[PDB]
């Protein structure tokens, strides 16, 4: 499945010796939080599409290096790092919740910048 | 010298020879600099493991240029977003490993050496032709034509009095400056003068992070962690 | 149109409240500031100059505006407390070097075309 | 040349010279009032009037690119001469 | 294409550790630093004996300004105000008036040499090569007012550095 | 403990002064922002102005 | 349509106390709102489409030195552009400036016919072409 | 090539940017008012001021955006609008090699949620915006003047602030201290009205009102 | 003011490299400061025919920024395809 | 009911019948470049720059004189029109003298500005330019007749708004010169207005001649007091001095002219 890399190169990004399960558990938590999102939101369908590809993607390939190459996300440690961000984004997305229509149409000439 | 639409005037005859002569011995002079410090026990102890920043910390703090390169982040506008003819020259970006002062100083020295190869390629591949865009409405016409033809005189007159009106729009270009990601948010309005020229300062976000990098280090290391900062104080203050 | 979200204060009452302790925070340290900066001027003319600056900003009748001067005065207090302003910056409030500009119409007519 | 003023001060080619009662003169005391001597108004007069057998001429001030932009003067009025605006050199048709 | 600048792991064999220990106790990289300072001591200093040996310049050098005149003698400036219009720092002030003889020149042409940025934009804008930046760069003065040149001082410069400015533009006009 | 870098000791009004000048007139300002990166500064401004103008410089 | 602790702020915007302008330059200055007329030397109209804001001129003496046009009024070169009179007239008292407004002068449409140049009866027949 | 002077234009980048512009527009219709791709392949997103934090957070954290570097934060002062200030965000995505522009609007008296939480780089950029223009930001840690001198009055970059300023400085010997005086320029700034009265670009001909 | 060989051996040994080959001072290899006059070329548009400005106006072909969505299944789309990972240098991988 | 409909650049425009193409283009906002066509004076056609392409029409029409009719799409920015404008200006700048640094019209010259917008960026005229002897028409009007483009604006103004017939065109071909033949001062209370209508520096003002530049003067609107008409004028001031009093436009009081005593 690939030898344990001595370092990730990036400072602070510690090497994850067990990255496969970490990706699987976080991705399941992604679809978990997306459950609290009603269907109508474009955020739900898009994020589910991204994660569902990724979830069936991490489980298929057992090797780390083929996973990193095919994921197109750099080192594996970045993938858990970004998947964590997607988790926090979806959680705080639930608060603001931008499915609602535009809060206020701007003034007539706020945009349109020839002076 | 560098002006919109090219350069002011062509190189004086015989300049490329002097550039080649100077670049020939500059490799030795670089070795002169780095030999007395790179392995010097006093130097490393004064910079190693000092001003260490993480990867995500540097990205969030707006750090750019060497500071991303010096701490593992493989980013360089000369390769990712090539401007001018930077897509034709070959060079190596010196990614750092530890991220402290010593790694970035090494990245600076290596970036010094790598520029020599880019200098070598530019000297050996300099093409013939003009030095300004062949369009009088943007670049001024040649002095020989300005004293000879009607259109050149009028364009020279209007270009040096009013200037070239630019289309109304806003842009943000950036280049791999020798310190960071120097850029300008230029906003026009269709007139001959800019409406707003915001100047991206590579040192601004750099100096904003000085408190983060100085956390815990002794005061005598504050000079080391601003030395690797490379804050020229005409850019931060603008 | 007639309604816009506020800064800190919801009406004039709490806006006036934030002025009072700002004046309190400005009264107390004036002798301390005079001692700190080796002010030539005594304490007494320091206190009313704070009073006069607070007095000239009296016609304001907008909660959003009063918040802006309140926070701006706070920075001015902050700049003075942690020796960010020197003697020259403090003496700037006392307009000393410039001659008094007369207010009668006759004097203005004598000196220039100033309306 | 240079004409001295009645107060005893050199007059510039522009005609500038401080009045006797002008206070803005103490600057010149213990110093010297910078004035050029080669009055271009005079020196251009000494240039001979060139005579060419053509209705129009082209003057560039000599030196090609080193001179003024090329202009064409219409030497048709036999009453007077045609002078280039940039440099001031005169031209005249010899009895047409 | 990236290269790892600092990813060298020292060897742990008995030879390498002793060399590092020998380097530590018997200061070697410090001696190498010392040994090279001695090398520069015996070298050739690059100092130029100012003011007996002035530095090397180029014909394009921008220094003290001067108004030149035609070979006839009449000034080149015809007061088109291009130099004043393009001056980035607005250091140029020009006032023109019909001359007595006809063809008219400036009555006031003042350059504020403490406001000038020496960008050279004036000499490019000039369509008659009237205002130029001469080769002189040693016009430092004791008083601020002496810097504020007017037409007379500039015309004097044109009649002083003409023997040098003429040659410079003679060598550089083809490039422009 | 904290490092508060008070800046503004050389806050020349470059961004406001640029507005009042033309695009060619504003060129020398960028040489005077970073005292050491001269052509690099002008290169950024030149690229910005060329991008708005939809005009490219010659290969030389 | 925005519940952000909305309160009634009916009173007119009075940001003057925040712009830092000294007391003198805030009352005794009379700004003018006008559409600039075309430069009569030229014939183009692309400079008469935006409302301009300008401050009344003040003293302009001559230096004891070479004699530039000195001044002591900072609000001398300040010219602002507005796309509509209402926006322009609103920016004045919001900043607290006494103003006078001159309505835009629209060149009235004039009927022009080439055939009139050669008229059988009317005195509009030209004598040269 | 038939266009040796005209800058070449990329359509593939235009399509990719346009597709992403629609992507962000559908994701957060609560704030995204309008979106446009400029001719030189640059994307601008026009959000409502309340969406300053949510929109930036999405661009910073979404797996398909990953814009993780605030290049700069500036505003353009346009007095002719009701909300004269126009705050502009510039973000760069290292993973996807692209840049985005997020712009809001704000009048004189309105606080904007400081983006220090999302981008810690904004912290110092926020102070410049307040100092130069006067836009106050709520929840900012240490909002104070950054560039202007201590006890400075007004906001310089505002279009209604004179270029020369209101006050100059001088060492007064009577008080033996540097003092401030009303400005008195030796030579007034000669303003140059150099706008040609002939239309420049018919493409941006604003339709008549 | 090229020094004695005794110094050259000492100077070279003290630095550890041949310094006489590449020196910090320019003796004669510089280009002469009096160069022959140049003949600058012309731009591509320096033509007497078929060179109308309407076909080469860079400024007049800048359209206004096209809007894609305005307030007044579809695959998720990234702003641009993710960058390829940089490969190690070949001239000198590890410094 | 009479309003016929036209398509200025495709956009529908309601125009009074008998309206010229140029005014129809102005209705949308596009200003057709012009030299001879002055709104107050008659329409001549010597300019040839008002040329524009009418859709599905092979011949470029002169917008200064052509009356529109039903369903016309005035393609202002069509390629054929742009080639026409470049060609016409090339002829204008063929014999124009290189006087821009010494011409008072510099900075406010219609020929200069229209060259920047609708015109080429060089010249292919490797010939010898023409030169015309100057004429004297009084101590008020600078006459450098070599710069004239024979737009006949001065001729039209003299015979229409002034009433005196002394300005005309003598000779044919390229040698045609506009002037007064026999030497005679063009004197009238509206004589100075020929300075304004002239699009080039051929006719300029002697009293102000080469004392300032248009880009450096500050224009201040005011009202003339010399006469009782109260003509609106634009007083141009630079460095606290008065150089020019230019007329303003009011369309009721002074139209676009001022008296010589006013100027
Ligand atoms: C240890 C020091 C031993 C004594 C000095 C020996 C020395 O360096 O002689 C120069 C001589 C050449 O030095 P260099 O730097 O190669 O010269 C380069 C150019 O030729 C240099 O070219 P140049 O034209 O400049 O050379 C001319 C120069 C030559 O100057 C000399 O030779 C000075 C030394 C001799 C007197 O003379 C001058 O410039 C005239 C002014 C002299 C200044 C005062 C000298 C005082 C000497 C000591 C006095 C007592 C204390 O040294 C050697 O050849 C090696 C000497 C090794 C001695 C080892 C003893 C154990
Ligand atoms: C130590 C050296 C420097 C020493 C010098 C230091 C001088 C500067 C010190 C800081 C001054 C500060 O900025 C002032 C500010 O923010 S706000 C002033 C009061 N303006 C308002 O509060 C608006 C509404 N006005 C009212 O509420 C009423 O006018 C009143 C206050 C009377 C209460 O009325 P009630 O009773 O109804
Ligand atoms: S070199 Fe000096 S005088 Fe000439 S344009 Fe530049 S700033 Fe003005
Ligand atoms: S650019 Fe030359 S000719 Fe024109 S005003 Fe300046 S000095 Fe005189
Ligand atoms: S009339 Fe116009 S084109 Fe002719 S010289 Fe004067 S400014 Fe130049
Ligand atoms: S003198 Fe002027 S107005 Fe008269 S025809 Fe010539 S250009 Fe036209
Ligand atoms: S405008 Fe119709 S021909 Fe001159
Ligand atoms: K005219
Ligand atoms: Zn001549």
């Amino acid at each position: 499945a690939g030898l344990l890399k001595k370092t990730t190169g990036l400072v602070g990004l510690a090497v994850c010796e067990t990255p496969h399960e970490r990706l699987k558990i976080l991705y399941t938590k992604i679809l978990d939080v997306l459950g609290q999102i009603p269907k109508n939101a474009a955020y739900r369908k898009y994020t589910e599409q991204i994660t569902n590809e990724k979830l069936g993607m991490v489980k298929a390939e057992p090797d780390v290096k083929k996973l990193e190459e095919q994921l197109q996300g750099g080192q594996i440690e970045e993938v858990i790092l970004q998947a964590e961000n997607e988790l926090s984004l979806a959680r705080k997305m639930l608060r603001w919740k931008p499915w609602e229509p535009l809060v206020e149409e701007p003034p007539a000439n706020q945009w349109k910048w020839p002076i | 010298y560098i002006r919109p639409g090219g350069v002011h005037q062509d190189l004086p005859l015989g300049l490329l020879d002097d550039i080649y002569e100077f670049s020939k011995n500059f490799s030795f002079r670089i070795d002169e600099l780095e030999e007395m410090l790179t392995n010097n026990r006093i130097w490393r102890n004064r910079t190693v493991d000092i001003g260490v920043v993480t990867a995500e910390d540097a990205l969030n703090y707006g750090f750019s240029g060497v500071m991303l390169r010096g701490s593992g982040i493989q980013w360089d506008l000369r390769k990712t977003q090539p401007y001018d003819v930077y897509d034709q020259v070959e060079f190596d970006v010196p990614i750092g490993s530890r991220g402290d002062c010593y790694d970035r100083y090494l990245c600076r020295v290596e970036e010094m050496r790598q520029s020599l190869r880019i200098i070598s390629q530019c000297l050996n591949k300099m093409p013939p032709g003009e030095i300004k865009v062949d369009d009088a409405k943007v670049s001024p016409p040649k002095r020989a034509e300005m004293k000879t033809s009607m259109e050149s005189l009028i364009h020279h007159f209007k270009l040096y009095t009013e200037g070239y009106q630019v289309p109304p729009g806003a842009t943000y270009t950036a280049i791999e400056a020798p310190k960071g990601e120097f850029g300008v948010y230029l906003v026009s309005d269709g007139s001959s003068r800019p409406y707003r020229c915001k100047i991206k300062a590579p040192g601004f976000a750099h100096l904003a992070g000085l408190d983060k990098m100085s956390k815990g280090h002794m005061l005598a290391d504050v000079v080391a962690i601003i030395g690797t900062q490379d804050i020229v104080f005409g850019e931060v203050d603008r | 149109g007639t309604s816009v979200k506020p800064i800190f204060s919801r009406d004039m009452n709490e806006a006036k409240r934030r002025v009072r302790e700002l004046y309190r925070a400005w009264y107390r340290e004036v002798p301390n500031t005079v001692h700190l900066f080796q002010l030539d001027i005594s304490v007494k003319q320091g206190r009313d100059k704070v009073r006069e600056m607070f007095m000239k900003n009296a016609h304001v009748t907008d909660p959003r505006v009063v918040d802006l001067l309140v926070i701006k005065g706070k920075m001015e207090l902050e700049e003075t407390i942690n020796v960010w302003k020197q003697r020259t910056h403090i003496m700037r409030f006392f307009h000393e070097t410039e001659a008094p500009r007369p207010t009668d119409f006759l004097s203005k007519f004598y000196v220039g075309h100033d309306p | 040349g240079v004409r001295t003023s009645p107060t005893g001060e050199k007059v510039t080619h522009t005609g500038q010279a401080y009045d006797d009662g002008d206070y803005r003169r103490v600057r010149f005391s213990d110093r010297q009032k910078e004035v050029n001597e080669n009055f271009a108004i005079d020196l251009i007069a000494e240039q001979p009037v060139s005579e060419v057998g053509s209705r129009v001429i082209s003057c560039d001030g000599g030196g090609g690119a080193l001179g003024h932009p090329r202009v064409y003067i219409n030497l048709d009025k036999e009453t007077k001469t045609g002078t280039c605006g940039y440099c001031g050199l005169q031209f005249r048709q010899p009895h047409h | 294409t990236y290269k790892f600048v600092n990813m060298r792991e020292p060897s742990m064999d008995m030879k390498s550790v002793t060399d590092r220990a020998a380097q530590t106790l018997l200061w070697t990289e410090l001696v190498r630093g010392l040994g090279m300072t001695l090398s520069y001591l015996f070298r050739e200093p690059a100092t130029i004996n100012y003011p007996f040996e002035k530095g090397p310049l180029s014909p394009r050098f921008r220094g003290e300004h001067a108004l030149r005149r035609y070979p006839s003698g009449e000034e080149r400036c015809i007061a088109c105000k291009l130099c004043e219009a393009v001056c980035p720092a607005q250091a140029i002030t020009i006032e023109a008036e019909p001359r007595a003889d006809g063809s008219r020149r400036t009555t006031r042409y003042d350059i504020d040499m403490t406001k000038c940025i020496y960008c050279g934009f004036c000499q490019e804008a000039c369509p008659v090569d009237a205002i130029v930046e001469g080769p002189n760069f040693e016009f430092s003065t004791e008083t601020h007012e002496e810097l504020l040149y007017n037409k007379e001082k500039l015309l004097n410069n044109g009649d002083k550095w003409e023997a040098e400015i003429a040659a410079n533009i003679q060598a550089d006009y083809l490039y422009r | 403990r904290k490092c508060d870098p008070h800046i503004g000791l050389l806050h020349r009004g470059t961004e406001k002064l640029i507005e009042y000048k033309t695009y060619l007139q504003a060129l020398p300002y960028f040489d005077r922002l970073d005292y050491v990166s001269m052509m690099c500064n002008e290169q950024a401004y030149s690229l910005a102005v060329e991008k708005l103008l939809n005009i490219q410089p010659p290969p030389r | 349509t925005q519940d952000t602790q909305l309160i009634a702020v009916d009173e007119k915007l009075d940001i003057t106390t925040l712009t830092g302008v000294p007391e003198e330059h805030i009352k005794t200055r009379k700004v003018r709102i006008f559409v600039p007329a075309r430069n009569n030397m030229q014939s183009g109209v692309n400079n008469t489409k935006k409302w301009k804001m300008e401050f009344d001129t003040r003293e302009r003496w001559e230096n004891p030195l070479m004699g530039w046009s000195s001044t002591a009024d900072p609000l001398s070169n300040l010219v602002l552009t507005f796309s509509t009179k209402e926006d322009a007239v609103a920016f004045a008292e919001k900043n607290g400036w006494s103003f006078d407004v001159e309505e835009r002068k629209v060149p009235k449409p004039k009927s022009k016919s080439y055939g009139a140049n050669f008229s059988w009866n009317k005195r509009t027949r030209v004598s040269t072409k | 090539d038939t266009r040796p002077t005209i800058r070449p234009r990329n359509d593939v980048v235009h399509k990719q940017l346009s597709a992403f512009g629609q992507y962000v527009a559908e994701i957060l219709p609560k704030y995204v008012q309008q979106v446009q791709v400029s001719c030189f392949n640059e994307l601008e997103i026009f959000i409502h001021p309340d969406g300053v934090i949510p929109v930036l957070t999405f661009l910073r954290d979404h797996t398909n955006a990953q814009f993780k570097s605030l290049a700069d934060l500036t505003a353009v002062d346009v007095p002719t609008r009701q909300n004269r200030f126009e705050i502009v965000y510039n973000l760069l995505s290292l993973r996807f090699n692209s840049q985005i522009r997020v712009k809001t609007y704000t009048d004189e008296l309105t606080p904007i949620e400081s983006s220090v939480t999302v981008y810690k780089a904004a912290n110092w950029y926020e102070r410049e915006i307040w100092d130069m223009f006067g836009v106050f930001f709520a929840n900012h840690p240490d909002l104070r003047r950054i560039l202007t001198g201590y006890g400075f009055e007004g906001h310089p970059f505002r279009k209604d602030f004179p270029l020369s300023g209101y006050v100059e400085l001088r060492y007064d010997d009577e008080v033996k201290r540097v003092v401030a005086e009303p400005v008195e320029l030796a030579q007034e700034f000669r303003k140059f009205d150099l706008n040609s009265p002939w239309e420049a670009f018919p493409a941006y001909r604003q339709p008549p009102e | 003011a090229s020094a004695t060989r005794v110094i050259q051996l000492l100077r070279n040994w003290a630095s550890g490299r041949d310094l006489q080959a590449k020196l910090q001072l320019r003796y004669q290899e510089i280009s002469k400061r009096t160069q022959p006059p140049p003949k600058l070329p012309v731009g591509p548009s320096h033509k007497l025919s078929n060179n109308y400005y309407c076909t080469r106006d860079g400024r007049r072909e800048a359209m206004p920024p096209s809007i894609v969505m305005s307030s007044q299944e579809k695959k998720a789309v990234t702003p641009a395809p993710p960058i390829k990972r940089w490969e190690l240098s070949k001239d000198q991988p590890y410094l | 009911s009479n309003l016929i409909e036209v398509f200025v650049d495709g956009q529908s425009v309601m125009v009074e019948p008998g309206t010229t193409v140029l005014q129809a283009c102005e209705k949308v906002g596009m200003q057709i470049p012009r030299f001879c066509y002055h709104e107050r004076l008659s329409v001549a056609g010597n300019c040839r720059m008002c040329l524009v392409e009418i859709e599905k029409a092979p011949k470029v029409v002169a917008a200064c004189a052509m009356p529109v009719m039903k369903g016309w799409n005035i393609l202002t920015n069509s390629e054929k029109s742009k080639k026409a404008r470049e060609g016409v200006m090339e002829f204008l700048l063929a014999n124009h003298p290189l006087d821009c640094p010494i011409c008072d019209q510099g900075g406010e010259c219609d020929l200069q500005d229209q060259s920047m917008m609708f015109g080429s960026d060089r010249s292919r005229f490797l010939e010898g330019k023409r030169a015309v002897e100057d004429k004297n028409i009084g101590p008020l009007v600078k006459t450098i007749m070599t710069r004239c483009i024979q737009c006949t604006r001065c001729i039209r103004f003299a015979s229409e708004i002034a009433g005196v017939d002394d300005l005309g065109t003598t000779g044919r071909g390229n040698d045609m010169q506009v002037g007064t033949y026999i030497e005679k001062m063009f004197m009238s209370e509206l004589s100075g207005n020929i300075i304004d209508i002239c699009p080039v520096g051929a006719l300029t003002s002697k009293p102000y001649a080469f004392t300032a530049r248009p880009w450096e003067t500050r224009k201040t609107e005011s009202i003339d007091v010399m006469d009782a008409v109260g003509s609106n004028i634009v007083v141009s001031t630079r460095t606290g001095e008065v150089m020019r009093i230019l007329p303003r436009m009011h369309e009721d009081i002074n139209e676009e002219w001022i008296s010589d005593k006013t100027r």
